[PDB]
DNA sequence: AATAATAGTTTTTAGTTTATTAG
DNA sequence: TAATAAACTAAAAACTATTATTAT
């Protein structure tokens, strides 16, 4: 989708720009809804509730005679959003304010908030923008830049900071977008050190075993003098299985739905194998593995109670 | 294991604190004041389970239940509260001080052997596990002296008693900051005021631990990890439910009615379904339910695939730190220590099939190597680990039309490489807070006391660069070698 | 069209909101007398399930129910509704134990 | 030192309580270096080995009360912490150590032993 | 170890904020 | 009385007990309730209850942890009185009632814990305390249990679905309020045994509520659904897909299976139609929960063999010239089991009782049959325990089976060798020499065998005057 | 009347509404 | 403006509390 905004970097730049939302995951597009099971429509489907009151003797209490409390220390403070809209954070939206410059050899995937990608371009009967564009894209990538912008999506949305950098290339200069974290979007928990543990070091044995793994190992392999390394299952080409499982499954039911719906068939589990010939030349190495490490286990797992009787 | 950390402050009385400290700044009674309210701030915003209890000692009046002199507590060993932030902060000032001394006591001497008695016999009435325990003080005293050498001798073996015990003293200058003239003596018996006074806030910790995961590497060998949450949002204090005056939450009897009985939606009588073209496909949650399942919760590893093949195009969830553990399979993290130390074939990412509960899906995802960036002052920065990055689908992409339509000329790339050098940032990341959690906060302490707003800010989001752009030297402007500006 | 009979009174509260207003519309399509429980013409005072008599006299903030009427649950008005008849007040009547 | 079992630090602790019948040895003395290093074999934790070295305690101070001149802070620190059983154990613990000290009745009175001696257990 | 947050001691004295530096 | 001072002072500080006086108050309670575990002091003790009723409110009738545990201790030991002692709950039952259904309001009627649980046996003791009385008390509860089961997350921790057990009864005055919800009272009750009955491998937790539901059905399933309704191959089918095939988790003796089957031995009817289906399987799962090692396990087999071949002798009876198969059957698997030796002293006893109700099937096919089978049967008894001196045997345990056996067979026989008539005597005679080493139950079992023997003899003129006289002079 | 399964509040998580940018 | 931040209801599991149920 199209979004059109202006980023600014002080109280004088502005370039009117246009946003995309690019990198997002699809779910379920037809979100399943509730009918009767006598009569299959919403002609039983209603809702009864005011919310009573929480009592020694439950009052059955309006909507209305109530208050939105909230958790503060020990106790319940009472409180309406009514009081949030009049003294809130007042955020402004629809802004791409730049707040600074870092090092790109400071920004770091652990510190990647979101889901999601944001190719910004800027508008049109700006041609001197995009030349400048190109050229800053240029400059950031000699420069070795990273700039912060906290960024608000609209009057709605609040300060969702990122940082988009050009994907330089013959083919499109898209702005790959990431959002950004705060120290509330962080935690850093305590693990101790393990290659000085004497009691859990690797043997050289094992480790020369394990190296032979690796080797038997292939999944993005080198064959190619022209430098480019080939991988034999990418991820960017597989979709939700839900999708395909809901698919096949729902066949039976849009046809038939007396017996089972089918199951999630080999085929699709044949799209979720590499080649078999890795397995088979990781196999001996595997077999050294497996009789070079001791293993312990227990037990806590389910069992399926609709049981066929033979 | 969670433990508790048990905090008690004392206050001599002998107009040492009640004094201005012979200036118009804050009195000693009164920074100190400002110190508990930063506490119990911090404490409330933090995880407000710890107790905390009021005691004064050198004072004119008895309170404490042993009833020993010159000791007069006000508060138990309880979660600080509204109410007790507000007896607390009715008494500062002169005013609240005057009052405060004549409902308390003006000043008196001190018995050391009485309170460290006293607090001996209260500490013992603990009913919960104890992580940490620490008393904080803010004396003017530089040694012992009105004490008798008898009862300073005393103290001193009690003190030692205690410091075997676990709990420890801590202290700041009164006299003067800075230099030495507080614990010539205490050095025996044994700024910084201002990070006890009101510094950090929007605090939280966790000591927990996430589960074992099993590592389904083949059918043969499966091993046990430690996974870890180690980012994610700090949320909104829940709206709990409460009444216009009598103050009281309300229960739900949310159910959805049926036009056929005055009744609700029976199980049965609530049925799935959905309008794909000229049906409504029928269904119920149940049969949705079974459909999602595919494998058993955890790592059904496809293998490893060389990360110096790798993109960074491409981005998904925050990743997840999985450690080496040894918890459930022995020989874990012995071949854990391995992997970790090559970066030519080890560092080698795993594309696998991850599945985090019961009846999910697999999820494509990629190991990472996290070394133990251990921190030269120890602070073991980036842990020993794993960096987790879960791997996309074909439906995270919306196209996208090329945009590689110029590559302009080195007059504007040495232009706005000058405009840019001039900006380099260290990258402080904790150097901007939640403004917009704040500002609720804020709110929620207007509400607290009598404010209409305590604080009126932002936590540093706003652009500085109004004042960076003469910092960087509005070349900016006249490096538009552009003939027509874009916003117009 | 078979609620004529009742001089009816379905309460607004405990008496679930769609619930209750798809009851006194039934009421008011079917012919229905709507009046309300604080004074006789009343054939049937219809109240809430669960509550007692004594929760009548306190719902109500009466010593008695006004005369002339009969306390029954909805279920069975609404089984009578469904099937587009009427069946009798026995085996629904709502618990009055004084 | 091996704490998982009951026995392997409970028949220890007996015996370390018959064998200090007079100093570690049932007969005579010269040498106590033994009892500083069971001191700090003992205050290693006291607090994850607490029940068992409550029950270690138990079981070496009832013939030595001397070992006990270390342990009544800590023992009073726990009486509310404890409910059941180890409130005989911190009370024979002080029986037996029940000199050495002058005072002993106001810890008990800041404990609040009114409370404490009200209890039906005979 | 010195490094820990007084309030929760085993995580760490964190720094407060500081903007951001232009260089 | 003494208790009422105990309380008084308990209930003088029972007014807010926020931590100190509430401190006190769960000690104190705690305490009294463990040490009074023990006559003549009943009235004191109804008095005191009578004073005690209150007191189930100076205690502040509303979750608080402290107010709590005081509820959950106090109730916890109100389970010890679980027997009839009271003889005139009337008042008292009232008023507990009232005060629970005050309990209940609270958070799973005590801050998510057993006080439904315990309130819930008593309320179980109460069904067993004057049923008769026991006629308006379900006539106003029925309402409250269904609204809990129409509202969302109602499957607390607390193990509740034991209310199912609380749903039906037999013992009621059968009203017709929850008559006319039965249908789907049991709809809802299937629903949630598919839902258990489902998979599982995500969701077999609460395997209570297949347990609890037999429960309610052999508290309530008077209502005929044996041919009536079809849902009884339903049922019957579920059952049977849990049972014959098992998960493997059953190895511990647990008492669901035991409910279930003495379920079915006292509501076989309700399945008819199914009993015929799947012949065989049912008796090897029948032998193989009857040979585990739980009495439990073993008496509900019991039960349920005596249920399932009470109606089998029904139905082969009805048609002699069908279940040929089944006939041949029975006799195989009982003759195998009488020509081994005894390796459970049980699969005697259990050939014995097949043979014994297979006589009136036996009869029409031949008379003769039936006059050998019983020689036989008197020939082995004699050889077993007359010729025997008494001194080792131990098979008196069975004595319910031969004597059930005998007393079939006599009535489904006419032709009888007098020789076994001086015999017989010396049974009696001598078989109620054992009857008190009988345990009570089965001192039942052979009161009940002994009357119906006389039935079975009670079927001459001079031949039967002649034994009744003979054997109650000799006894 | 000895251990050995589980239990059970607390804490994120995520497919549902919910208002405000939407053929 | 007929989707979309942002919330938002439901919602397993996690980290503990325990707890029994075969251990004399």
């Amino acid at each position: 989708i199209h979004w059109p905004c202006r980023l600014t970097i002080g109280s004088n730049l502005s370039i009117r720009i246009a946003a995309y939302k690019s990198i997002l995951q699809e779910r379920v597009k037809k979100t399943w809804t509730v009918v009767d099971a006598k009569t299959l429509k919403k002609e039983d489907i209603q809702k009864e509730t005011v919310y009573c009151l929480n009592d020694d003797d439950e009052t059955e209490v309006l909507k209305e005679d109530i208050i939105q409390g909230f958790r503060y220390g020990s106790d319940i403070v009472p409180f309406s959003k009514v009081d949030e809209e009049q003294m809130k954070y007042k955020s402004e939206g629809k802004c791409f304010s730049v707040l600074g410059f870092c090092k790109s050899s400071q920004v770091q995937r652990r510190f990647f908030m979101g889901n999601q990608v944001l190719k910004v371009f800027a508008a049109r009967d700006d041609e001197a923008a995009a030349v400048a564009l190109s050229s800053l894209i240029h400059a950031l990538d000699d420069l070795d830049m990273v700039a912060i912008v906290r960024y608000a999506y609209d009057k709605r949305a609040n300060p969702q900071v990122g940082v988009a950098f050009p994907h330089i290339k013959h083919n499109y200069e898209c702005l790959v977008y990431v959002q950004l974290p705060f120290m509330e979007d962080l935690r850093q928990y305590m693990f101790s050190s393990l290659k000085n543990s004497k009691k859990y070091a690797p043997t050289e044995a094992q480790l020369n075993a394990v190296d032979a793994l690796i080797d038997s190992m292939s999944l993005a392999k080198k064959d190619e003098k022209t430098d480019t390394l080939e991988d034999l299952f990418p991820t960017t080409k597989i979709p939700n299985p839900r999708f395909q499982r809901l698919f096949q499954c729902l066949l039976h039911r849009a046809l038939h739905p007396r017996e089972p719906l089918p199951p999630i068939q080999q085929h699709i589990w044949n799209m979720l194998n590499p080649p078999a010939e890795v397995t088979t030349k990781s196999q001996i190495p595997l077999s050294k593995i497996k009789t070079l490490f001791p293993l312990i286990e227990a037990k806590k797992k389910d069992q399926v109670t609709a049981q066929e009787i033979f | 294991y969670s433990g508790r950390d048990s905090l008690i402050f004392l206050v001599d009385a002998s107009k040492a604190m009640f004094e201005s400290q012979s200036e118009d700044e804050l009195t000693p009674f009164d920074m100190s004041i400002q110190c508990i309210q930063s506490v119990y701030i911090s404490k409330i915003i933090s995880s407000d389970r710890d107790l905390l209890a009021v005691v004064f000692y050198g004072t004119e009046k008895d309170k404490n239940s042993v009833n020993f002199k010159n000791i007069y507590v006000l508060q138990e060993l309880d979660n600080p509260g509204a109410k007790r932030i507000l007896e607390l902060d009715q008494f500062k000032g002169q005013q609240g001080q005057k009052r405060f001394q004549d409902m308390m006591g003006h000043g008196s001497d001190y018995s050391l052997s009485e309170v460290l008695w006293v607090c001996a016999n209260l500490f013992s009435d603990v009913q919960f596990k104890m992580s940490h325990k620490r008393i904080m003080l803010f004396t003017n005293e530089d040694n012992p002296h009105g004490n008798d050498s008898a009862k300073a001798s005393r103290a001193r073996t009690k003190a030692g008693d205690l410091r075997d015990t676990g709990i420890f003293l801590d202290l700041m200058h009164l006299k003067k900051p800075g230099g030495f003239d507080i614990s010539l003596f205490y050095r025996d018996i044994i700024s910084k005021l201002e990070d006890l006074l009101r510094k950090v806030r929007a605090k939280e910790t966790r000591k927990r631990a996430l589960s074992r995961l099993k590592l389904k590497l083949n059918k043969d060998i499966v091993i046990s990890v430690g996974i870890y949450n180690l980012v994610q949002k700090a949320l909104k204090p829940p709206p709990i439910k409460l009444y216009r005056e009598t103050n009281e939450p309300v229960k739900t009897k949310t159910r959805t009615f049926n036009t056929s009985t005055g009744g609700l939606l029976l199980p049965s009588d609530t049925k799935r379904s959905q309008i794909y073209g000229s049906r409504q496909i029928i269904l119920e949650k149940e049969e949705t339910e079974e459909l999602k399942r595919f494998d058993d919760p955890g790592l059904m590893l496809m293998g490893f695939k060389p990360l110096v093949l790798l993109k960074k195009h491409h981005y998904l969830r925050p990743s997840l730190f999985v450690y080496p553990e040894e918890s459930l399979v022995i020989g874990s993290s012995t071949l854990f220590s391995a992997l970790l130390i090559k970066c030519l074939e080890k560092e080698v990412a795993a594309l696998c099939r991850y599945t985090p509960r019961r009846n999910i899906p697999p999820y494509f995802v990629a190991l990472v190597p996290q070394e133990e960036e251990l921190d030269d002052q120890k602070i073991q920065v980036t842990p020993p680990g794993f960096q987790l990055v879960f791997l996309p689908f074909a439906d995270d992409k919306r196209k996208m039309p090329f945009t590689e339509k110029i590559m302009a000329t080195p007059e504007q790339v040495g232009k706005m490489k000058a405009i840019v050098e001039k900006l380099r940032f260290t990258y402080r990341s904790d150097s901007f807070e939640n403004p917009v959690l704040q500002q609720h906060f804020r709110n929620l302490e207007a509400l607290a006391l009598d404010l209409m707003e305590p604080e009126q800010a932002v936590d540093l989001t706003l652009p500085k660069v109004e004042a960076m752009n003469k910092r960087l030297g509005s070349l900016v402007d006249e490096f538009k070698e552009l003939v027509y500006p874009p916003d117009y | 069209e078979w609620l004529s009979s009742l001089r009816a009174h379905v309460v607004r509260t405990g008496i679930g909101r769609a619930r209750a207003e798809l009851f006194e519309k039934q009421i008011v399509q079917h012919g229905g007398q709507l009046c309300p429980a604080q004074g006789p013409g009343v054939t049937h005072i219809v109240v809430d399930e669960g509550m007692d008599y004594e929760r009548a006299l306190r719902l109500l903030r009466l010593p008695q129910l006004p005369p002339g009427a009969q306390l029954v649950k909805s279920a069975w008005l609404s089984l009578c509704l469904q099937e587009r008849r009427l069946v009798d007040v026995a085996g629904f009547s709502i618990f009055i134990p004084s | 030192s091996f704490v998982r079992y009951k026995e392997v630090y409970a028949a220890a602790a007996e015996v370390l309580g018959l064998i200090l019948r007079y100093v570690m040895e049932r007969k005579n003395i010269l040498e106590e270096s033994l009892c500083e290093l069971v001191a700090k074999q003992l205050k290693q934790h006291q607090n994850t080995m607490e029940d068992k070295f409550i029950v270690c305690l138990n079981k070496v101070t009832k013939s030595f009360p001397p070992l006990a001149d270390r342990f009544m802070n800590a023992v009073f620190f726990l009486l509310p912490k404890f409910h059941g059983v180890l409130k005989t154990l911190c009370l024979e613990v002080v029986l037996c150590r029940v000199e050495g000290m002058t005072e002993l009745y106001f810890q008990l009175k800041s404990k609040d032993f009114v409370q404490v001696m009200r209890h039906r257990d005979d | 170890c010195p490094g820990e947050s007084l309030i929760n001691p085993g995580f760490k004295s964190k720094k407060p904020a500081g903007g951001v530096d232009f260089d | 009385c003494s208790l009422l001072r105990l309380q008084e002072t308990l209930s003088a500080a029972d007014r807010c007990g926020a931590a100190l006086a509430g401190h006190q108050l769960i000690r104190g309670l705690g305490q009294e309730c463990v040490l009074s575990s023990s006559v003549l002091a009943l009235q004191t003790s109804l008095v005191f209850s009578r004073d005690f009723g209150l007191l189930v409110f100076v205690r502040k009738s509303l979750n608080s942890i402290e107010f709590r545990e005081c509820r959950e201790e106090i109730l916890k030991f109100l389970c010890i009185f679980l027997e009839k002692m009271g003889q005139k709950i009337a008042p008292y039952s009232v008023e507990i009632k009232n005060t629970c259904t005050s309990v209940y309001t609270k958070d799973r009627a005590a801050k998510c814990k057993i006080p439904a649980l315990d309130l819930l046996i008593k309320l179980l003791q109460t069904f067993r305390s004057s049923r008769l009385m026991d006629e308006f008390k379900i006539g106003e509860l029925f309402s409250k249990f269904y609204g809990e089961l129409a509202l969302k997350k109602k499957i607390p921790d607390t193990v509740l679905e034991k209310v199912y057990e609380l749903l039906g009864l037999l013992g009621e005055v059968h009203p017709s309020e929850m008559i006319n919800n039965a249908e789907n009272l049991f709809r809802a009750f299937l629903g949630e045994l598919k839902t258990q009955m489902t998979s599982a491998v995500r969701e077999p937790k609460l395997p209570v509520l297949a347990g609890c539901l037999k429960g309610l059905s052999s508290l309530l399933c008077n209502f005929t659904k044996s041919m009536e309704e079809d849902p009884q191959t339903s049922r019957e089918i579920f059952n049977f897909v849990l049972k014959a095939i098992r998960p493997q988790i059953d190895l511990k003796r647990y008492a669901v299976p035991s409910a279930g089957l003495r379920l079915f031995a006292l509501h076989a009817s309700q399945f008819s139609t199914c009993l015929l289906d799947n012949y065989v399987s049912l008796f090897e799962v029948l032998l193989k929960w009857c040979a585990h090692t739980n009495v439990e396990l073993k008496k509900a087999a019991l039960s349920a063999l005596e249920s399932f071949l009470k109606q089998v002798s029904n139905m082969v009876a009805k048609n002699a010239e069908m279940h040929k198969n089944k006939l041949q059957y029975f006799m195989e698997q009982f003759y195998g089991i009488i020509r081994n030796v005894d390796s459970n002293n049980k699969e005697l006893s259990i050939a014995i009782r097949g043979y014994g109700l297979f006589a009136g099937p036996c009869k029409v096919i031949n008379a003769k049959d039936v006059d050998f089978m019983y020689v036989e049967l008197i020939q082995r008894c004699k050889q077993m325990f007359l010729t025997q001196t008494d001194t080792g045997d131990d098979r008196v345990y069975q004595m319910p089976s031969f004597l059930q056996s005998v007393a079939s067979v006599l009535l489904y026989l006419d032709t009888v060798p007098e020789v076994y008539t001086p015999v017989l005597e010396h049974l009696v005679v001598m078989q109620i020499d054992s009857f008190p080493q009988y345990s009570p139950k089965m001192q039942l079992v052979c009161c009940r065998a002994i009357v119906k023997v006389f039935l079975a003899l009670a079927a001459k003129g001079p031949v039967l005057r002649n034994c009744i006289s003979t054997v109650v002079h000799q006894g």
